[PDB]
């Protein structure tokens, strides 16, 4: 899998409320060429293709978006712009700009993706947990060590480690839904001689709710 | 609008073997259709466009074919960098629309799974809860079970299992589990285990911590 | 015409008949076409970014078109043997096509198995463009004309065209020509569609070659009398002194004779070999060729004016873009080596039109005197002179027969440069569609248009007959002509057949000039 | 390209037995279709050809039939030297093409495995490695198990199984498996066992020795 | 199963390289009659049919590799060569040459075939190691031992044996790809009276690698 492009916006938006992304290109120009097109993917996985502009500025539409969706364009700042108003909860969804090698094919450069939660459900900041190994028995040559992420609401979440060893394996979970609210979690292994010896940490960061909480093991 | 529609939603495959996927269109698209790849947590990568021609830069592996409603994508021989979800997409009219796409896993032999258990933290217990958390790391194939005893019994409310994506270097698979309980049930019992049921031993790997070791 | 379902409405024609001064070319195939576009006109355009040389805007439509604009339509190997072999020339003077026989299948794709099967009712619509009133495509060497070999079937082009545009864009001024906006006449089976058209008077094509040559020209035997400049300075005991002397050129002499007329025109062209070694290594196939440009995109200068590929002695040697050249039976389409094509060779003419690799002559450039040396330099592109004459591109079997000359205000020397025949009102582009079949609607009305059609396709023979008129040879010429003929050695395979695997191929390209006129 | 697709992929069959194989062509091939065999480690070889006509010195058991799109290639009594794969061919049209090709194995009665048990080699060791080695000679059916067991617990990793085509005389089957581990962990047990799992018996033949024993 | 014709090349070529392979026949004369073809199999199992020269000299190659593929020949030599440009791993396959009684009917003889193998993977030659009885008691009529040949690349390393008895049971693994590298072995069964009395030795070559390793049992 690989590309170049960039989407920014808000993560969260409340229900009635507009959204508004915004694309920045690099190593292209708006003008000159190509149609610059905006898809979008719910959590299960299918690709909608939303719309695009033209080179000329010229709009074209899915119909079934059409009544509330505008595209524009800023040329001096090399960005596109993706408006969608009266947002339901079936909005949330990563939200994609692409290029469209234009002519006869399609979609030559995507964008990394911004994920948008549409929710009221309230923004709830995670509640970050220490794993710290819970036995009788010291341990061998490596120490698993993790980090709970509880009871958030808007999904993404990072977590990102910090370790003595230049050397580790992490294993990020996939955050699950339950009664309304997500939880996720993270595991790092390093040498045994490596850990309680020097200091591991994990940040969580909730966008949605700019918080970040650091928690050290042990 | 015109209606994709992919054959195999799911494929598992090791680098080297030769994989195919198809799609068919609900009416004649002409060969304007195209091939995408998406990675895990990853956008989409063009392909091939006009059902046959690769786009600059794609190996020579990746081929297309096809005509009128359907078309097929190939990939002789598969590459670490192939795992990927693959979709089809129509561009005879507007509205453009895409395929439900086909997951392809490439990544292996068995592995027992790494496990470990670890008991609620202060700050936890603190507010009031207790989640007890047990990792299954690095294990094939996916299909894995847990089992959380209380004092010996088994628990089965209040579990959250969730599994990775397939490692794409190693191919492994890893799955966290955790029993929530409130702190006032918690403290009403010693030990803690989870079992691990995996298809690599009749007996499961056991872990398990009791609550007055401290 | 017009009758039943089981009767064939005509009959498969396919002779070719010699009178001595005409010779009638008869031929019929059959033929397939499908549903293009899906039923429906669809805009367009060069891709956005693509080199603007390479831009454009233009239409594809649902109607597929006929075409016979290649000799080997009409003329079997032998047959053009015949003609090529003792003919000073020949013109086409008459036409006359037929569609018939056609018929209309349609298709079942249900799950995983298709079944075909008649759909009597349901028509092909015919229409000939008799008033030239759609962009012209033929002509432009396209290639679905007819098989060269009658027992092949063959499938039907789709009709598209171009307009203006600013880059991969529209402009204004481009039509939008519909299809629809004619008088189709509608065939369902047991209808014929004939039509019948006549050439208007144009030169009969050079099929000879040249015996003498503009400059070897008067007769070597007697001197002239017109003095030329013989010797400009003059022996001084040690050094000259100038003084310019004169003499009456004579054979010796000949490179110095006064003439009457100038060799053809020209128009530079790169030289590459055909022996890999001596070609310089690099990539000047575009950056080196020769070409023109309008409206900013050069584009490229194929079929250079008419001008003669290699001097005596360099069969190896050729322009980049001064000649024809056509695929071995089976040639993919790109970037094919040397080993898969054919090559022609215009030699023939060198007696005439300039060598198209190198300059015309050298024209002076300053004017001397006492203390100025005499000036000159090379010419590689001379436009039309007074007293110029020339030959035009010979023919090939296998190569275009005519063209449509361009409705402007002036035209010069219209002999089309791919060669052929250059026509002001050529054979009109025949146009065929297969009226849609709306497959199911639904009982609730709905004003959107209809997408939903039965899915089938037509098929059934042509035939296309032609009389061509011919100039038979007459020189006084002792020693025998030069001919054409086919080796005598074995071979595993015989010159135009059929293989092993009954795949008809042309071997080379052949010709028209081997018949000898005197210049 | 005409495209030939043989019917059964595989076949078991002893001598005496008669065999029959089918091959369908794409397009009519007009009776241009050829029969070849080919032994394993061995090149094809021309058994019939125009469908119907035996090459010479082909013994008459084997015949071949067919027309338009389907033809068939039948062995009467099957002979020892018969064991072999083969495939159809046409020759109506460039290029040519070949079928899938039908493996036919021709060899039996059951036979339970001779097993051998080997310790890495000190060259190995010396290297930094370990593998230990069970082969399991001379078994029918194909189908086995072989469980590797260190201090009595299984290990799953570091295994690769490899059998043997069937023998040309005896028809039984041969499989070798091999543990690899580092030398560091080799050294870090006693007991290696490997227990082959075979159709003959219901408890497994057990092998093993101990590293301190020398 | 049964035929005659020999073919001679390199077992290893490097990817963008050019293989060349010599086909020589006896028996027979290259002119006068047949053409000879070139087919190839690539490890799964399928035939491929490269293309072929006439007796009189003329050639036919199939489509798909016709702008990579010349075929020649020397008649004073009564050998035919294949030439094949720009190598790539999917051209990794044993190559055969082949007669065709021709006229009506097809490949009447076919050669030995050689494994072609394209790699830059780095040509590696086996660890070759004995494998001797590992137990606490002594054999019994018969004992079987082996030889694990490990770790090397370009595919086919031949095992040979050497041993007293004129009576053996030799049994040749095959081959199997981890990791990116090929590891088989070999067995053989000799009378009991015979081993550590009389030395067997197994012989592994590996032509990509020019080597050949002689290892003794005990």
């Amino acid at each position: 899998s690989d590309v170049q492009l960039q989407e920014s916006g808000p993560d969260l938006v409340k229900p009635s409320q507009s959204l508004s992304l915004t694309c920045t290109v690099t190593g292209y120009s708006i003008t000159s060429g190509y149609t610059w097109h905006w898809i979008r993917q719910f959590p299960g996985n299918k690709q909608e293709w939303m719309g695009y502009i033209h080179f000329s500025g010229y709009t074209n539409y899915n119909p079934s978006l059409k009544s509330r969706v505008s595209i524009t364009r800023d040329t001096s700042k090399n960005q596109f712009f993706l408006h969608l108003n009266s947002v339901t909860t079936e909005d949330t969804a990563t939200y994609y700009c692409a290029r469209g090698d234009y002519g006869y094919e399609w979609f030559t450069y995507w964008g990394q993706g911004t994920l948008v939660t549409v929710s009221a459900a309230k923004t709830t900041p995670p509640s970050v947990y220490p794993l710290a190994p819970g036995c009788g028995d010291t341990t061998g040559s490596s120490v698993t060590l993790g980090c709970l992420v509880k009871g958030y609401f808007p999904e993404s979440v990072t977590v990102t480690w910090n370790s003595g060893s230049l050397s580790s394996s992490v294993h990020t979970f996939p955050a699950l839904l339950q009664s309304g609210l997500y939880t996720m979690s993270s595991s790092v292994t390093v040498p045994s001689s490596t850990w309680p010896s020097q200091t591991v940490t994990c940040s969580v960061a909730h966008p949605a709710s700019s918080t970040t909480v650091d928690k050290k093991l042990e | 609008d015109i209606q994709m529609t992919q054959s195999s939603s799911s494929f598992s495959v090791s680098l080297g073997d030769r994989v195919t996927i198809t799609c068919k269109a609900s009416e004649d698209i002409h060969n304007r259709l195209a091939w995408y790849k998406q990675k895990p947590g990853n956008a989409p990568r063009l392909l091939i466009s006009g059902a046959t021609s690769l786009e600059t830069g794609v190996p020579s592996r990746f081929s297309g074919s096809g005509s009128g409603k359907d078309y097929t994508l190939s990939i002789t021989s598969l590459q670490n960098e192939d795992v990927a979800t693959y979709y089809c997409q129509q561009y005879w009219i507007g509205p453009f629309t895409f395929g439900s796409g086909t997951n392809l896993e490439i990544k292996r032999a068995d592995a027992a799974p790494t496990v470990s258990i670890f008991p609620p933290s202060s700050e936890q217990l603190t507010s009031g809860g207790a989640s007890v958390v047990c990792f299954l790391n690095n294990f094939y194939p996916k299909d894995i079970n847990v089992k959380w005893k209380i004092d010996g019994s088994e628990r089965q409310n209040g579990v959250l299992n969730s599994w990775t994506d397939q490692d794409s270097k190693d191919s492994t698979y890893s799955m966290s589990s955790t029993l929530t309980l409130t702190k006032d049930e918690y403290e009403r019992h010693n030990s803690y285990t989870c079992e691990a049921t995996h298809k690599t031993s009749t007996s499961p790997i056991v872990k398990s911590f009791n609550r007055n070791e401290c | 015409g017009a009758d039943g379902v089981g009767n064939s409405s005509g009959n498969w024609h396919c002779d070719s008949t010699w009178m001595g001064d005409r010779v009638i070319t008869t031929s019929t195939r059959t033929w397939a076409l499908p549903t293009y576009n899906n039923h429906l006109y669809k805009q367009i355009s060069s891709q956005s970014g693509a080199s603007n040389d390479n831009h454009y805007f233009g239409y594809s439509t649902p109607w597929g078109y006929f075409d016979f604009n290649r000799f080997h339509c009409h003329f079997s190997p032998r047959d053009w043997q015949r003609l090529i072999n003792n003919n000073w020339g020949f013109r086409p003077k008459r036409l006359n096509f037929k569609l018939f026989n056609i018929q209309v299948k349609e298709v079942t794709q249900n799950d995983g198995t298709t079944t075909i099967a008649n759909n009597l009712t349901s028509t092909v619509q015919v229409f000939t463009d008799s008033e030239y009133q759609l962009p012209y495509v033929l002509g432009s060497a396209h290639q679905g004309c007819l098989p060269p070999f009658p027992a092949d079937v063959f499938m039907v082009p789709q009709y598209g065209y171009l307009t203006l545009n600013n880059g991969s864009q529209a402009v204004g001024r481009s039509s939008f020509y519909c299809l629809e906006y004619f008088p189709s006449q509608m065939l369902r089976t047991g209808n014929n569609f004939t039509f019948s058209y006549t050439f208007e008077d144009v030169p009969f094509h050079s099929s000879y070659a040249h015996s003498q040559s503009l400059d070897r020209l008067m007769n070597p035997l007697i001197d002239q009398y017109l003095y030329y400049l013989s010797r400009t300075n003059t022996p001084s005991g040690t050094t000259t002194q100038s003084r310019l002397q004169f003499s009456q050129a004579g054979a010796s002499d000949i490179r110095d004779q006064s003439r009457n007329w100038l060799p053809g025109p020209c128009y530079r062209q790169q030289r590459v070999s055909k022996t890999s070694a001596d070609n310089n290594n690099s990539e000047y196939s575009w950056t080196g060729a020769t070409k023109y440009h309008l409206n900013g995109r050069d584009s490229l200068v194929n079929p250079g004016p008419a001008m003669a590929s290699h001097k005596d002695d360099e069969e190896k040697f050729f322009p980049q873009s001064g000649v024809l050249i056509f695929g071995k039976q089976g040639s993919e389409k790109t970037n094919v080596d040397i080993e898969k094509v054919m090559i022609t060779d215009e030699e023939e003419i060198r007696t005439t039109n300039p060598v198209a690799t190198e300059q015309y002559g050298s024209v002076s450039t300053n004017l001397q005197r006492g203390n100025r040396q005499a000036a000159t330099a090379d010419v590689n592109t001379q436009g039309v002179l007074p007293g110029m004459v020339w030959q035009d591109r010979d023919v090939y079997l296998q190569g275009p027969i005519w063209a449509k000359i361009p409705h402007t205000d002036g035209h010069f020397h219209p002999s089309p440069l791919m060669g052929g025949f250059g026509l002001k009102h050529p054979p009109p582009q025949i146009l065929i569609k297969n009226t849609p079949v709306p497959a199911n609607p639904s009982t609730t009305f709905s004003a959107a248009k209809f997408a939903s059609f039965i899915t089938q396709y037509s098929t059934g023979q042509v035939s296309v007959e032609i009389e061509w008129e011919l100039q038979k040879e007459n020189s006084k010429r002792w020693n025998p002509e030069i001919q054409y003929t086919s080796n005598y050695n074995k071979s595993v395979n015989v010159d135009f057949t059929v293989d092993t695997n009954g795949v008809y191929s042309e071997p080379r390209p052949i010709g028209t000039r081997y018949l000898t006129r005197n210049l």
